[PDB]
């Protein structure tokens, strides 16, 4: 008998919008309206990237554009290596009808021993894209890179630092001096790899794959803009992962149908009982106050 | 006894062996190499190409540090 819950803060009692919306701020309520509007109404551009640090909010990169970075990096040959694969071992495959391309698998050793391909960490060059996914889907980690002068280096953070599956992992280019590849022996734990980790070891800081929507709530008092920038907790659905999978981008598109259906009247709306803060933005001496929501997912939908 | 061969035999070349094997399954060495796979989501952000794209100033959602220390409190 209501289409999102709260979390916590159910301690609380509900505050009309009218009477939240001439108070001052800051200052958390309770509230359950039902959804009339919302932004984006295209919902395939909400998943963003944000960057916890410097709360750079930025584009998830278009897959055409991933797709052109890795048929570009197909070029002459690598660096080889040297006295340096202590790390990693390495296998060079020579293709035949492709202008003299040569890829670069190079397999991250745990210990001095080779791991299966559950626990390993492959390293890339002159991938394509499709093989590139193929990869990911098999092995535990693919990190692509290219032949540095001196020793293995990352790509430019256009192109993800790290995939496992189906979670391309970015490094924000403002706020992260990379370290490269032979940087990962510091690692006290080889099997698990955790991507902090492997960012941390890189110098990567990441960044956060985030749902970001606005909602025009009504509870019959007064319309509010509430914000919704969330990771996985509000939809059940990882924001990680949902710019790769039909299922999980399908699940998001009935759930914002029920919110709002499009096609009736607000009548026959179901209530979202949020918890919302509000805060002071300030653009100058402007000073607005806006809504974010918070503690707040749906329930039984799946 | 297929399981038995395995045991004796090197770890190394077993471990070496199915690992350059399984990526040399992914790649297509051979001639025009494929077509990534593309989701309902992924090709309709290849085709907004009208106005600006939602996206808001990072301004309204970083909340200050003054006012998320009151936020804190009861
Ligand atoms: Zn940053």
């Amino acid at each position: 008998l209501s289409a999102t819950i709260l979390t916590d803060h159910q301690y609380l009692e509900r505050t009309p919008l009218c009477a939240i919306l001439k108070q001052k701020a800051p200052q958390q309520y309770r509230i359950r309206a039902k959804l009339r509007s919302y932004k984006p109404r295209r919902l395939f551009q909400s998943v963003k990237l944000h960057c916890p640090k410097c709360h750079l909010l930025q584009e998830v990169p278009h897959e055409g554009d991933l797709d052109i970075i890795f048929q570009d990096g197909a070029t002459k040959t690598p660096d080889v290596k040297l006295q340096n694969t202590s790390l990693y071992d390495s296998k060079i495959w020579t293709t035949k009808n492709q202008k003299g391309r040569k890829v670069a698998v190079h397999f991250v050793k745990n210990n001095g021993i080779l791991p299966l391909s559950n626990e390993c960490l492959l390293l890339i060059e002159g991938g394509t894209l499709s093989e590139i996914c193929k990869l990911s889907n098999k092995f535990n980690s693919v990190i692509p890179v290219r032949s540095g002068h001196e020793d293995l280096e990352l790509l430019d953070l256009s192109a993800p630092f790290l995939i496992q599956g189906t979670i391309h992992h970015y490094g924000c280019k403002q706020c992260s001096s990379l370290r490269s590849i032979q940087n990962l022996n510091s690692l006290v734990d080889k099997t698990s790899w955790i991507p902090s980790s492997v960012a941390e070891a890189l110098g990567i800081v990441p960044l956060q794959y985030v749902f970001v929507m606005t909602f025009t709530l009504d509870d019959g008092t007064g319309v509010l803009e509430a914000y919704l920038m969330d990771s996985d907790k509000f939809f059940q659905i990882p924001a990680s992962e949902v710019l790769m999978d039909d299922d999980l981008q399908k699940s998001v598109d009935m759930i914002m149908d029920m919110f709002c259906p499009p096609g009736i009247k607000i009548d026959a709306y179901p209530w979202l009982e949020c918890f919302i803060k509000s805060y002071n933005v300030t653009n100058g001496t402007d000073n607005q106050i806006c809504y974010q929501i918070f503690d707040t997912t749906v329930a039984e939908d799946v | 006894s297929l399981s038995q061969l395995l045991d004796e035999m090197r770890e190394d070349q077993e471990h070496q062996g199915a690992l350059v094997c399984l990526a040399e399954s992914c790649l297509t060495l051979e001639g025009p190499c494929t077509a990534p796979p593309v989701t309902h989501w992924a090709a309709s952000r290849c085709k907004a190409t009208g106005e600006a794209v939602y996206t808001v100033p990072s301004s309204m959602l970083c909340i200050s540090e003054n006012d998320q220390l009151i936020l804190s409190s009861l």
